[PDB]
């Protein structure tokens, strides 16, 4: 989707790439790869500096819930 | 190679200089290709290498020396070089490990030194891969 535009458009590939970018330096995970080819699955890898800097990065996402005011701070990833 | 000294290092040898040598350094020199292809960068691929402590100390193992020797050259590159992100060294070492000399082993034990078992050097070579090691492969 759109990948056909992304080959031609200037204008646009400047969106993906400073996208994926992005997410392949904070989530190490492109989109990029994932629409021109959708996988099964996907497993992270949390290699070494970057590795570790990334995965603290996935463990510091927090799933707020309403119970009776209390913004209960619970984790987004608990295999994390 | 065993009775190889230097007036006798040919074929045999620079033959093995290559099982041991330059063909381990283009197995990480090859997986790094495949790494970074991919992008791989947070799975870094720990390297085992074994070393010794015989450098040229035992008599005449052939080019065995220069070539297990020229192996801690390489920490020397995992700061240099590029390939750090895609391979983490670990150094090890042949100990004394009996199989593969072994009816002197009982002599040299009694210097207060440890020989290993096979099964027994397995399991340090094998703490080495412990999930505590490898961040710390992975720093340095």
């Amino acid at each position: 989707m759109g990948m056909d535009l992304y080959k031609t458009s200037k204008a646009a590939q400047d969106v993906w790439n400073r996208a994926d970018n992005h997410f392949k330096d904070t989530y190490g995970f492109s989109i990029l790869d994932i629409v021109i080819n959708n996988p099964v699955n996907l497993t992270i890898h949390f290699g070494g500096e970057k590795g570790k800097r990334i995965r603290e990065n996935y463990s510091a996402m927090i799933f707020e819930t309403i119970v009776d005011g209390k913004l209960k701070t619970e984790k987004i990833f608990k295999e994390i | 190679e065993q009775g190889i000294e230097l007036e006798h290092i040919d074929s045999k040898s620079e033959f093995a200089h290559r099982i041991m040598l330059t063909n381990i350094l283009r197995m990480m020199g090859c997986v790094k290709k495949q790494k970074s292809a991919r992008g791989i960068e947070t799975r870094p691929a720990q390297v085992i290498l074994p070393m010794s402590p015989n450098h040229g100390t035992f008599g005449g193992d052939g080019m065995y020396s220069e070539s297990k020797l020229s192996l801690e050259t390489l920490f020397n590159r995992w700061h240099s070089e590029s390939w750090a992100n895609q391979l983490t060294v670990c150094g090890a070492i042949i100990g004394w490990t009996r199989g593969t000399n072994n009816i002197i082993a009982e002599g040299i034990e009694k210097m207060g030194v440890r020989t290993f078992s096979q099964k027994e050097m397995a399991f340090n070579l094998l703490g080495l891969l412990t999930p505590e090691v490898v961040e710390l492969c992975q720093k340095s």
